[PDB]
């Protein structure tokens, strides 16, 4: 005997909606990029038109909050669908080449830190776990060649 | 199957070539005492 | 003024714990060994 | 003490000794035998 | 192993080069060959060949302790910064081929686990130069010291940052065999930097 | 034999049966009580850790563990329930919870239940057999907890009790009067066989009806899923029978159903099995000896090593590519705060490598014990007169000289050859100079696409086959340099290296030419001029798996192998007619012809991309065609590689280096022929040595050659690490991305050395990582201590300092050190705590070469 | 296919090296101690 | 020079320390063996 279990602590995860584990949500691709994507575009208004009236409207508040500190949304720098703008050099998310020479770890501090000039840091707009939420939505951008 | 069947083939084979060096060797040798 | 005394108070205490549990291994072996 | 037979294999060590050394930098130093050079 | 070494190449002068300032390049105190038969040949060659800011820069002059080496602050001017290949060539191989191939390869094509292969197009056109800064000051990745790429902000000067930056606009599209030549440099550098 | 000797070695056979049973029963509840916590520390609001990462895959392909059900539970069974005393559920009740944290629960708790049940039935056997016992002696740690004294004079499991403290009320199994109980070992492997054929059944009317796996051909039409009632092949994994990240249907028996028609298959075959040996048991005087159970000790463990061997090796190549692990990639994974590379294989490799690793220790152990069945005999004058064949066809001398003197050579063969070719490959890619030989790396520079229209400077020798001919730089009409297009470089030109800016061969000047128009049999989709200088890629055939595999995967693929095989054909066709127009472009020397050149490849250009994209598009779908037995990450073929190759040979080599001691431990237990030279007789199966005579003589005992198993086996093992962790183990510096390994498509995490240091920068990110990475170092060296001859030095100087002690504490007045003595190991105990530090420091360090993560890209 | 011929006279030289030199300094340290 | 003649002083200081060290141990034990 040693492990009994393993004493690792509980999970960190983002906000709670009542009546839907967040903590279970946060290993759930299909919930935490729902969520991704409501951070990504600044809206709910991409949103499967299946998503029930309460999750509707906890995103709403969850982006009413993060406009009161000047969060700036992905989309539209690197727009709705990826491979920004070149003009502001945002990056291009569909990009296998961008994609191929990334890892998703790697990626995650170039978000915390910001990168170089204009990509913003978002230390402390979002948090670790939504970060990573991103990092998961930004793989799915990618086209072949 | 075919890659587990392959290889656990592979693993008694070898023991089974082992067997038969170890068996030419003894079996041609069998006039003369090791030392 | 007070972090450096708070950090000798835990410093002594890794002192003792270390050197202290190294000579109850010493101990323990000897125990087991003999007497 | 040296046997015959151990002189004779410090013999085929020195033939694949000078068979590198004489491919590696003739053609180096000559530009001769131009199959070798590198 | 000793003594056997071989010829040195012509092309490579011993002929010496100004020593390094002792002053800070950050100071504020007060701010940052002759005729001899064959001096003048010998004093032109090492000017192309004989790299000046190798060597590890006084503390007080490395990019984290510059008041002007932050990526929020560091000067990126294209003319300055693409000026010249002889330079980007003579001194961002330097500094390449000393730090930077142990983990990128002797290729620069990648050869620690997901390094980065700075020959694939599609990195080329998705990272800025002032990007390229900041993942080497920052490092990349969680970790202490930054994280699988590893910060400079206490080891590199922003000037030797942007010599790197330079260089690394040199591996585009290259073929795994190795690092940019002095004519990679140039065609990089005639089609706009 | 006085010291520590007798303190592992308290419990030793033969046993009686009653003390096997009953302690083994007790074993089995305890083990279940630990599994139970893990269902615990499996639950959804609980970090990931590797004790709940290695078991989640299993737990999804039952279905006890949903990968998409977010909705959590206020009420469930009993009224009301928010959360409680305890909460709800004991302590998990400030969580909030979904239904797979309370199947989780429930199947915790179950385990719980058993095995603490099962604790004490082992207890009521192997206590009861004794007479019975008391609270007091079952504990031992109840004398010291004064009070309670009075309730530990109790006595349990006795024979005539009351119901609920009874024991076994015949004294033993042999007395007790049930007739269809067997008596002897081999009848009783019988009942045994019976007994397991029913766990079988067990497990399958669990899987049918309780978590609702129905076996094939018995399955279910459609199934629920998170979206909805699904036909059964189009749902998705966890649900149904539709891989989702291979995208394809899975084969019946590649799913949990048909795991449950196995567990009916294989539970028929095992009664079957037992009814046979209950009218006919084993006999045979071969076999009668096993009785004792010193013997069959050996016989067991030995087989079971064999077991977990091949546990390794099936659930490897079953389940590399299997939902269960890839599924884990997709579940956000983070640890000690971070995210893994591909978690899925990690933990695929963590669990096949421990199983290798059991493998190898019982194994061992097991001839060891069998080394000391057949010492006993010796010692006692029965060895001589043992009437087992499985004994006497081993007593010869000189067959056992034979025996294992071919062994070594046998081992010495092929690990010359794989370590021989390791070092020849080394020397090649690092591009060395010995005088005698230079050593030359592969180099490739494309010769098709716009990079096959860039030009270089070429000196061109006349006839290599004159000695004494010497070359020209090729040239123009006007004396400058001709630069020749990659199109038109020939067998036998030369380039500089620092046109090619190449630094790192500084000992020779230029790059041979030694094969145009090359397309890498398996690899890119392009045409090459190369460099191949000692680089021996010829070495990836030397591998009967090479061919095993490509003939089986080329007979299921025929057709499209041979397609692709005609579109390449067409394409170096139209490439090298394409290139004649280009140079007619180049050297056109008037207008007019120039015009006519340049129209001629304006019109043959259009049939130069329809045979290029035709000649892609096949090797592309040939590069997609199932796998045999060397496996792409999507479950796609790929070449056997020089990698594969070395790894067969290796793999002979290492393991009989590494199990060679373990036939001196079955033949030399008594006497070695150096032993029965000189008369000598070994005494015991433990002692140090007898040494200094005839220049020494330490290691010879059987404890010692199981030593030498265990270290000589740690090569062979990290062999395996290395090439399940993804390293290249054909070299020693394989860079990730060299040229070789891009044209050639393949895909590895850094050549012997260099992976040390390849992984060991993604090792440093972690800092609970880097943590054991400091204790692992720390525990090995210091089994150098133990394990050098120095031990009389240790205790001449341990000596010294227990008089110092004394002397100290005599000055100064201090009672509790006037009679210090350190104790020193002596030679056996230092030779077993030495193996003990060297074994679990190397293996606490690569523990994490496979928790960095696998960065294997495919 | 000469480089398979060529590259296979090499390897066949490294393995007489080397096999020869290690089973060369086993014949001179037998004679530096018996013979 | 000052850097020179303090290192040198330094490590003369370490065996002159060690000994007075010694000394002093010798001196108040006299007439206890160490048995
Ligand atoms: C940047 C790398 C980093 C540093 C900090 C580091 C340094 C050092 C030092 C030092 C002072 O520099 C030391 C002294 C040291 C010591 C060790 N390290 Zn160590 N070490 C590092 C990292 C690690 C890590 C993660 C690991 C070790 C592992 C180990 C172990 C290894 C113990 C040992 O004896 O292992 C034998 C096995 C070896 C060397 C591996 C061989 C692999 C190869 C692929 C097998 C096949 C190929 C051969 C040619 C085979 C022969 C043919 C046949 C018989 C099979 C010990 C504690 C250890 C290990 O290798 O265990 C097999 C291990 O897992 N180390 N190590
Ligand atoms: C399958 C047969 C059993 C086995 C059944 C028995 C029985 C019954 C007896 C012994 C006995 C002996 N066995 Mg046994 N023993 C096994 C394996 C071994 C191995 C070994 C390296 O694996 C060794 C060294 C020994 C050695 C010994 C001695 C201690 C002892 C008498 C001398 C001798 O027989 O030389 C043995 C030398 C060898 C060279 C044999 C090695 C080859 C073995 C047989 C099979 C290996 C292949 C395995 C199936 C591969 C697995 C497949 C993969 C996992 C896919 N056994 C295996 C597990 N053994 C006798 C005894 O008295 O001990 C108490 C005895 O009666
Ligand atoms: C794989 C083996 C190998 C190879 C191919 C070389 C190659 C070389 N060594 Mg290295 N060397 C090696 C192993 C090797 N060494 C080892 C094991 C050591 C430790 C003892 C050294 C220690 C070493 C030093 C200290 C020096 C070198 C030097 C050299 C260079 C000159 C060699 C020479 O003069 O030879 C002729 C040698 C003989 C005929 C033997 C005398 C050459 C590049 C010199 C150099 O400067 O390098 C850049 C040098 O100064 N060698
Ligand atoms: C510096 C010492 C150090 C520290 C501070 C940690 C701390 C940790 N270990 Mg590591 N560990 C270490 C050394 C350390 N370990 C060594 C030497 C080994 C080899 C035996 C390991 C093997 C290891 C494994 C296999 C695991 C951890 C895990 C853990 C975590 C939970 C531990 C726990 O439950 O304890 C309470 C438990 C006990 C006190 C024993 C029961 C935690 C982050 C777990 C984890 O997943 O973290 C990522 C985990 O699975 N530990
Ligand atoms: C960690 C490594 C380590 C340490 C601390 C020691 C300690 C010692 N060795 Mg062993 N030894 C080692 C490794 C080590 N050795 C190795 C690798 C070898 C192979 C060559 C040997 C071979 C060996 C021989 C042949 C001999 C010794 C002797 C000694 C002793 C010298 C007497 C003395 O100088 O007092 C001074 C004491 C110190 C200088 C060390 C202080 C305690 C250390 C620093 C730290 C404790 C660290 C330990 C890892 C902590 C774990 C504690 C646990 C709570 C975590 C001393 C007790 C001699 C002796 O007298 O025998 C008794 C002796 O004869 N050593
Ligand atoms: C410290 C030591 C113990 C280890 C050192 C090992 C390093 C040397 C090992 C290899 C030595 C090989 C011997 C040289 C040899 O024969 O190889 C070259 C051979 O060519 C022979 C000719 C000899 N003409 C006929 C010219 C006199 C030559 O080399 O000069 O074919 C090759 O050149 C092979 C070419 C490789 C690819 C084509
Ligand atoms: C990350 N990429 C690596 C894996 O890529 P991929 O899955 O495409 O290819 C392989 C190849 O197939 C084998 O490699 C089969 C063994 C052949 C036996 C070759 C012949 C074996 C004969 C040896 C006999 C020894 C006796 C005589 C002592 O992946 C594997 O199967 C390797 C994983 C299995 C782990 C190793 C299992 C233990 C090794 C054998 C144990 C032997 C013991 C019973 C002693
Ligand atoms: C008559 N004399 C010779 C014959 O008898 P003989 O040699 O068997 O006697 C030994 C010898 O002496 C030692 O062998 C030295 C230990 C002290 C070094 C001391 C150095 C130890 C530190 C090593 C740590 C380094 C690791 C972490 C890398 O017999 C033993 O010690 C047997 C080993 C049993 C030890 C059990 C340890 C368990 C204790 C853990 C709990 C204790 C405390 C936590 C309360
Ligand atoms: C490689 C190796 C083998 C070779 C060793 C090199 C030897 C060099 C000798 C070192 C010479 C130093 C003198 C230079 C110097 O000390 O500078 C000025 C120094 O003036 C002096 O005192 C002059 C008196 C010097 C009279 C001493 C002779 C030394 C004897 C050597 C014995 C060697 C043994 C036997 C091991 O200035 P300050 O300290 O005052 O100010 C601080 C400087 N910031
Ligand atoms: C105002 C523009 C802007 C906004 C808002 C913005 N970005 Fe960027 N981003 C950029 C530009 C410009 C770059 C190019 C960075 C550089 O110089 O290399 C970039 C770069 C990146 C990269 C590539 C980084 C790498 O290492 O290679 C990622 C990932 C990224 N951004 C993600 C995000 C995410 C996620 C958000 C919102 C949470 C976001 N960005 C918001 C402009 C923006
Ligand atoms: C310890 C290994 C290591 C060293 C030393 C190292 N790198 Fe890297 N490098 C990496 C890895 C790993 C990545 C990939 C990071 C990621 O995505 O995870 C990388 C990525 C980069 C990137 C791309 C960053 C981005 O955001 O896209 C640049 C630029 C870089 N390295 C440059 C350099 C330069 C210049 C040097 C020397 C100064 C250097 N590297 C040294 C390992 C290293
Ligand atoms: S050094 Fe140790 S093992 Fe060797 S002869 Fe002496 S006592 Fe025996
Ligand atoms: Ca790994």
């Amino acid at each position: 005997v040693m492990a009994t279990g393993c004493f690792v602590g509980a999970r960190n995860a983002s906000e709670p909606r009542l009546g839907s584990s967040s903590i279970a949500a946060s290993r759930t691709a299909p919930a935490y990029l729902r969520e991704a994507q409501v951070l990504y575009e600044g809206s709910t208004d991409g949103l499967p038109k299946d998503t029930p009236a309460d999750e509707i409207a906890h995103y709403k508040a969850m982006l009413a909050e993060l406009q009161t500190r000047n969060y700036a949304a992905c989309a539209g720098c690197h727009q709705v669908n990826g491979g920004g703008n070149k003009a502001i050099n945002a990056t291009n998310f569909q990009d296998a080449g961008w994609q191929a020479n990334n890892s998703s770890p790697g990626m995650v501090t170039s978000i915390v830190n910001g990168k170089g000039k204009v990509m913003p840091a978002y230390k402390d707009k979002l948090t670790l776990q939504q970060i990573n939420y991103l990092v998961e939505y930004i793989r799915r951008f990618e086209k072949k060649r | 199957m075919t890659a587990i069947l392959l290889a656990c083939l592979f693993v008694l084979g070898g023991y089974a070539a082992l067997w038969g060096i170890i068996k030419f060797v003894v079996a041609n040798t069998k006039d003369i005492a090791a030392n | 003024m007070w972090n450096v005394v708070g950090q000798i108070i835990s410093v002594l205490c890794f002192f003792i714990l270390t050197v202290g549990t190294l000579f109850g291994i010493v101990y323990v072996s000897h125990l087991l060994s003999r007497g | 003490d040296i046997s015959k037979v151990a002189w004779a294999w410090f013999g085929v060590l020195l033939a694949i000794c000078l068979i590198g050394a004489f491919g590696n930098y003739v053609p180096k130093l000559f530009v001769k035998m131009l199959m070798f050079l590198n | 192993g000793g003594c056997f070494v071989g010829s040195r190449d012509p092309n490579e002068t011993r002929y010496p080069k100004a020593p390094m300032p002792l002053q800070n390049q950050t100071s504020t105190l007060k701010t940052a060959a002759q005729n001899t038969p064959g001096a003048r040949e010998a004093a032109a060659l090492r000017d192309r060949v004989t790299p000046l800011n190798l060597q590890q820069v006084n503390e007080q002059d490395v990019a984290g302790n510059d008041p002007l080496g932050s990526p929020a602050r560091v000067v990126l001017d294209e003319g300055e910064m693409y000026r010249d290949p002889v330079e980007i060539y003579r001194e961002g191989r330097a500094l390449f081929q000393n730090n930077c191939v142990g983990c990128h390869g002797h290729n620069g094509c990648g050869n620690v686990p997901r390094s980065t292969n700075f020959t694939d197009p599609g990195w080329q056109e998705n990272n800025s130069d002032g990007g390229i800064y900041s993942s080497i000051y920052n490092g990349k990745g969680i970790g202490n010291g930054g994280g699988a790429m590893p910060a400079y902000y206490n080891q590199l000067s922003p000037q030797q940052i942007r010599y790197l930056v330079a260089y690394l606009r040199a591996f585009k599209g290259r073929q795994c065999n190795g690092l940019p030549t002095l004519s990679d440099v140039e065609r990089m550098v005639a089609e706009r930097q | 034999a006085n010291g520590v000797k007798r303190w592992y070695q308290k419990l030793e056979l033969p046993m009686p049966p009653e003390r096997i049973f009953g302690a083994h029963m007790m074993l089995i509840g305890g083990l279940a009580c630990l599994i139970g916590t893990y269902f615990f520390a499996s639950m959804t609001m609980w970090n990931d850790g590797y004790v709940n990462l290695t078991l989640r895959p299993r737990l999804i392909s039952l279905g006890i563990y949903d990968p998409y059900d977010t909705e959590q539970i206020q009420r469930v069974w009993l009224p009301l329930i928010g959360e409680f005393s305890t909460s709800k559920l004991p302590f998990f009740g400030q969580y909030p919870l979904t239904m797979t944290d309370f199947r989780l629960f429930g199947w915790g708790c179950f385990h719980i239940g058993l095995g603490l049940w099962l604790v004490y039935a082992g207890a009521a056997h192997y206590y009861g057999a004794r007479g019975g016992a008391t609270i007091g002696e079952i504990f031992w740690l109840l004398p010291y907890v004064p009070g309670l004294k009075g309730l530990c004079q109790i006595k349990w499991f006795t024979p005539e009790g009351p119901w609920y403290k009874v024991g076994l009320p015949w004294g033993s199994f042999a007395n007790t009067p049930w007739p269809i109980l067997r008596r002897t070992y081999a009848d009783a492997l019988s009942p045994h066989t019976i007994y397991i054929g029913l766990l079988f059944f067990i497990w399958g009317f669990v899987l049918w009806f309780v978590l609702d796996k129905p076996p094939v051909p018995l399955q279910p039409a459609q199934v629920m899923t998170p979206n909805g009632l699904m036909p059964l092949e189009q749902a998705p994994f966890p649900y149904g029978w539709f891989d989702p990240y291979l995208n394809q249907v899975m084969h019946p028996m590649n799913t949990i159903n048909g795991e449950t028609t196995m567990c009916f298959v294989w539970g028929v075959l095992f009664v079957a099995l037992g009814a046979y040996w209950w009218y006919r048991p084993p006999r045979s005087i071969n076999i009668t000896h096993l009785e004792d159970t010193k013997a069959v000790f050996h016989v067991h463990l030995t087989a079971i090593g064999y077991v977990s061997f091949a546990l390794a090796i099936v659930g490897f190549l079953a389940l590399r590519n299997h939902p269960s692990y890839l599924m884990l990639n997709d579940m956000n994974v983070i640890i000690y705060g971070k995210k893994i590379v591909n978690p899925g294989r990690m933990i695929h490799n963590m669990i096949t490598f421990n199983h290798v690793q059991v493998g190898l220790l019982y194994v061992a152990a097991g001839v060891f014990h069998g080394g000391q069945y057949l010492h006993g005999l010796n010692i006692s004058g029965a060895y001589k007169q043992a009437r087992s064949k499985f004994i006497t066809w081993f007593q010869n001398p000189d067959l056992q000289t034979k025996i294992v003197g071919t062994t070594m050579f046998v081992s010495f063969v092929t690990v010359v050859f794989g370590y021989g070719m390791i070092c020849w490959n080394t020397g090649a890619e690092l591009d060395l100079n010995f005088g005698i030989y230079q050593f030359r790396s592969f180099r490739a520079i494309q010769m098709d696409g716009e990079a096959g229209n860039i030009g270089y400077r070429v000196f061109r020798p006349k006839n290599p086959w004159d000695p004494t001919a010497g070359g020209d730089w090729v040239k123009n009409p006007d004396g400058t340099a001709k630069l020749v297009k990659a199109r038109n470089l020939q067998v036998g030109d030369r380039i500089l290296n620092e046109e090619l800016g190449i630094g790192s061969s500084p000992t020779y000047s230029f790059t041979t030419i030694e094969e145009i128009n090359y397309k890498p049999e398996w690899g890119q989709p392009k045409l090459y001029a190369v460099q191949w200088g000692s680089w021996t890629h010829f070495l990836r055939k030397v591998n009967p798996l090479f061919w095993v595999d490509k003939g089986i995967w080329y007979l299921q693929n025929q057709k499209t192998f041979e397609a692709t095989r005609k579109a390449d054909e067409a394409y170096l066709a139209a490439h090298l007619k394409a290139v004649s127009l280009l140079n007619q472009i180049d050297d056109a020397q008037t207008e007019e012809a120039k015009q006519k050149a340049q129209a001629e490849l304006d019109k043959f250009r259009p049939e130069l991309e329809k045979a290029h994209a035709n000649m892609l598009e096949w090797n592309e779908r040939l590069a997609s065609t199932p796998a045999v037995l060397y496996s792409n990450l999507r479950d796609q073929h790929r070449d056997g590689e020089i990698n594969d190759a070395i790894f067969f040979w290796l793999m002979i080599g290492g393991w009989l280096f590494g199990f060679i001691p373990l036939l001196r431990i079955a033949f030399h237990n008594y006497q070695s022929p150096w032993y029965r030279d000189f008369e000598w007789r070994k005494q015991s199966p433990d002692f140090p040595c007898i040494g200094p005579v005839k220049g020494g003589t330490c290691g010879v005992s059987i404890q010692d050659q199981l030593w030498f198993c265990i270290l000589f086996s740690i090569k062979p093992l990290s062999a395996i690490a290395w090439y399940l962790d993804g390293g290249w183990i054909a070299t020693m510096m394989a860079r990730g991305n060299e040229a070789y390994y891009l044209t050639h498509n393949i895909s590895h995490t850094g050549g012997v050395f260099l992976y040390m240091w390849n992984e060991t920068t993604w090792i440093w990110t972690d800092n609970h990582l880097t943590a054991m990475l400091l204790l692992g170092h720390l525990i090995w060296f210091v089994s150098f201590a133990l394990w050098f001859k120095d031990r009389g030095s240790r205790a001449e100087g341990g000596d010294i300092q227990s008089r110092w002690v004394r002397l100290m504490g005599k000055r100064l007045g201090i009672k509790t050190l006037q009679e210090v003595r350190f104790p020193v190991s002596n030679l056996a105990t230092a030779k077993l705590w030495g193996t003990v530090f060297f074994y679990t420091g190397t293996f606490v360090l690569v523990f994490l070469y496979f928790a960095d993560g696998f960065f294997q890209n495919r």
